[PDB]
């Protein structure tokens, strides 16, 4: 597969974020021209595809299957984003802990699964 | 089977209308017909990271009122546990394998949600941080219901410190889960209810309104909540000037509906006049007590699958 | 009588081979079908004049479990024991009074013997000082006896800090009461096992070698027993250079065999990486759930003739 | 410029410790095939070159000017390493502190200039 | 202008043989022709974050010593700075503005190179955590030098926790810095002189050899530098076992050079014995008022381009 | 006599525009022309029963720097004054009369009035709780003038919090004792700038206005008066909102005027961004630095009927 439109500068927090370069499957990258990512030899849902909508609002993720396009997901805010982003909330128990951050995404509201408050979008990011 | 059989109790938002109803129906059979052994033979966990006596007397009490068994600390400093390094994770981990449930109170927001994915046995909520305390309210509902003999189209007042009052937050949702409740709110212009819980009563087709004075709707109203009104959240010229119209006294009664019953969580200062206990609408010390009852039916559907009379 | 059945239990020294299988034999028995009510209408003293938040409740839980009552403390800094000029031995002598059995911990060795001269009733030694902790020795031969099946023949490892750690010492000294356990010491150079445990190993015809790495041993292990390297006999420089050495992944035991156990008795901090959970041969967790059989069984021995199972 | 002969999996820890994806001009990478680097426009010393030798050991800069290589760039550990890495030591003031990191590279070993401790290579990544 | 001047005093690694030379020269004119007009008009912080009496007493007598004034604190806990989120960075910027030098001691490794970073004025480091203490080895050797008549050539005996002392490491590096110095080292098995410390002395041409005893040596030695042997280094048996062949009394000297001098960088507890203090060879209390002078060598040579008589 | 020789400096409400003039103009002479005799055998007590390093410090260099020598203490917490019974009355009445001037710091609104009551002696307040601060908005003055050349029509925005901030309330009300400044209110809707402070500032005929975002307003401002956004008033919900709004990084100040000076009382933590400090509007370093004339200046014009300069 590969991601089209992401905004430069938020693209490099994508591979990082997400281990996309932890396979060993070829992996692509190219920043500003807007970033761009191509994956080799790898699969993802229509699911797995949305946690990424947190960081690039408005970005095309087509699909290679036999060097050419097969599907076009376009991204919508999925209800939940596990351990993408810590927790606001310097309380929480989240922090020194064992624990997958995770929120639900409620104006859009990001609210922790364990402390249960509430942020805007932005400031978790 | 009842619902909460086996099920971790940690958030009010979690427990459903049906399910509330079952909690103060079976804390009114026990308060009014106990069962000492329901619990015979168990070993409940109660560890007080953060110390609440009040609470912790409660818990205890509703424990071996049932036959069971307690084990367990007042506060973290009198421990030698989640010391430097050491997770809750492994703390939890570790005391759960003791027990057959885990009652837990710590200074931190999301703490019971944790223990309830590192226990194999249910925990109990006692409190985390500002964010949950679920047995306050179900104490609160017990006490409501009890005395006024619903909890569906009552009249309630919330009284002062709205905006920080984690207790009335939870009340008002809880009480917002049932019919035709008309809510009235009195508090300092900087301590409103919170606009996003207004929305939730919005959506739940609920009244509210504010009020200048407490007087002003004592003939209206058959339950009538005080929280505490702390100094913290003002200096000292605001805290005095504000203070004199969100305390309650006798005289503030004087047109009370015989049903009235005034409720505070405790514990409270000048907020209730002492010439309040005598009158027969303070119900704040056997609310204080229903603290017990509503903790043991909690205990007791988590860890019996029915129970009987 | 049994022979433990109203002895004191002081030192892992004084506790023979047969005694140490029959303890483990008969946790193993009490955990299968539990006895609610050995302990039936026995106070038990648990005195923990030094915090152990671990222990402690998992005596408290054994004794409750058989159907005994507790009385006591969980640290000495509420206590108004033992200030300025009273000794040991008169509190003692008053607390044991009070009660059937007397569990302590103390922070001077020797506190349990002399405890034992004082009390006319029997003491468990909960732990004093650098000195002795039985029950967590028992617990540990209980939980290897639980997952080997025996407790003669065995490879056992010990990693970590093998100089201080007095844990490391008893369990040794009581496996090497048993039969042909082949023990393998994986530690700093600055924290090996000392001479003289060595010399008690050779008089007790028992092999032991050095290792200079968890993964070398791994696939010819059956117990893995982690204890916590601290930096204290250390500065920051050598620490952080000697730790990496001596922490356990879930990577370390990709050679394991299928019987493997990796023990700890806690708290971890970081020489067992979180990954290790979920491994097959995690068994810290449950060995500390095995600390309550473990002790159950030492308190039904001490204070029951036989345990009619 | 173009970066050769990164190991795999610690070439993605070069653009985020070295901030490379952070001006105008185009950048792109490739994981596994060994990670890559192409850096469009950007100029760079044999000094600068070096701090890279800490993560890639043995690996090739070579530089474009003009389609075509003109100059090829082999690294040495340098003296310094400027705000790459934390200090391992806790105590260290390091910390919570408006400075940036510093060691001197000395058997390859890393030395504080603030609590002028010495750590093996390894143990500060 | 002298070498110093103006400079910042971080470490003993920054401080030359000739600069070495220097300060205990200074040292000596300032002690035995003082010159109380040297800092007239110059205001000098003393800040204390970690308490040290002994060090702070001797800065701030030096600074008043040569007309000074002191500012600044004794601990961090009767402070209202570097609170929660203030950094050290803020609060050095902000007194060093006071101050026409800023003196330190700091629980943290690398505090007086940030505060050198973050000062418009010269900071002298009074301690950072294990790090450096240079005032202290600018102390022991003029001491050494006002007693022996030079620095070059002396046999010195360090005696004690060598491998954790830091005040030998850099007492030996500095005099490495000299010719022919043969040093005598006498610790535990367990306290050795650190193997990078002696990679050191080999570059820098020094001879150094290990000894059991103390008396071994003493009829060769001219400075005896005795160290404090803590007890958390190893547990009880191990101490007792230990310390007999460290402490150094009266008899110890029976052999004594006629100039050998004893010193102890202080505090002393069992280490050195009472009868010691009476012989002519005890320096350790005149070398802790040499203190005194060698920071007011060390103000005056960073504030003065030059220094008269 | 100038004004203020042997007056008591207690509040900013009494010491006018005229005077407030004068102690900056001296601060400003004393600033380049030290007069290190001025307080010459003055002896000056400073007794901080409320810890103010940065305060402290700044006094007492002041005062040594001026030729005076300083007794007294930094924090209640080691004194044996005003312990249980004894009144803070007489402990002023014996300290101040071992002294030719009395700097004190308390936690008690008050206390300065009081101890000029009592003493035969200036007093300074140097704090006296949520009351009064003067040498703080003394040194903020300084600062202005310093960097506009006046205090006169100038354009002040005041960011942060507004409502619970004594700082700011006392600097607006001294600029409001000036000519046509006109000042920006930056704050959380929740933190606006008391009514009674609005009232006084109408009175003394005074353009305010309130604005969303520091960024708006910087190419129109002359001093940024930066102030500490404190979590108490809100929770960690509301703060973590609230925040992003009212912190100033280098960023912010892209259009500023060349004369623009960030001023911040400090500590800050992290309402004024790192990246601030080596941009040219930074000031709050010098701000601090300039507490120490502004010091130097009242004590002076307090003991010294002139300032022969
Ligand atoms: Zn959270
Ligand atoms: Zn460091």
């Amino acid at each position: 597969y590969v991601i089209d439109h992401i905004p430069s500068g938020q693209g490099v927090k994508i591979l990082k974020l997400f281990s996309l370069t932890d396979t060993k499957q070829r992996v692509t990258v190219g920043f500003n021209l807007k970033d761009l990512i191509k994956v080799e030899n790898t699969e993802i849902t229509k699911s797995q595809a949305n946690q990424l909508a947190l960081l690039a609002p408005n970005a095309t993720i087509n699909i290679i299957e036999n060097f050419k396009v097969t599907d076009k997901h376009s991204l919508t805010l999925p209800n939940e984003v596990e351990n993408v982003f810590p927790c606001p909330n310097s309380n929480c128990i989240t922090h020194g802990e064992p624990v997958t951050s995770s929120f639900s995404i409620k104006n859009i509201g990001l609210k922790c699964k364990y402390c249960e408050k509430t942020f805007s979008k932005d400031i978790v990011t | 089977a009842n619902p909460l059989f086996r099920k971790h109790i940690v958030s009010i938002n979690d427990i459903s209308r049906n399910e509330l109803e079952l909690i103060v129906k079976t804390a009114a059979k026990l308060k009014e017909q106990p069962q000492p052994e329901l619990l015979k033979n168990k070993v409940i966990a109660s560890c007080f990271f953060e110390a609440s006596t009040r609470t912790r007397l409660s818990f205890e009490t509703a424990i071996q009122r049932l036959g069971g068994s307690v084990i367990g600390f007042d506060n973290a400093g009198n421990t030698s546990l989640a010391k430097k390094g050491e997770t809750l994770a492994d703390s939890i981990s570790v005391i759960s394998s003791y027990a057959d449930a885990f009652v837990m109170r710590h200074p931190q927001e999301g703490a019971a949600r944790l223990a309830s994915e590192f226990s194999n046995v249910p925990v109990i909520n006692g409190g985390d941080g500002s964010n949950q305390h679920p047995t306050q309210t179900l104490l609160d509902l017990f006490s409501i219901y009890e005395t006024q003999g619903r909890l569906d189209n009552l009249n309630i007042a919330f009284v002062g410190d709205l905006k920080y009052g984690r207790t009335v937050h939870s009340l008002a949702q809880a009480l917002a889960k049932f019919d035709g409740c008309k809510f009235h709110f009195i508090a300092p212009d900087a301590l409103a209810m919170p606009e996003y819980i207004c929305d939730e009563l919005d959506e739940q087709n609920i009244s509210y309104a504010t009020y200048a004075s407490i007087e002003e709707v004592v003939p209206e109203i058959d339950v009538l909540y005080m929280t505490r009104v702390q100094k913290e959240r003002f200096d000292e010229t605001e805290y005095q000037h504000m203070k004199a119209g969100f305390i309650l006294s006798a005289s503030s009664l004087v047109h009370a509906k015989p049903n009235l019953k005034v409720l505070h969580p405790l514990p409270r200062v000048d907020e209730i006049a002492t010439d309040v206990d005598k009158t027969p609408y303070a119900y704040y010390f056997q609310q204080a007590e229903n603290g017990v009852y509503a903790r043991e039916a909690l205990l007791a559907l988590v860890l019996n699958e029915t129970i009987g009379e």
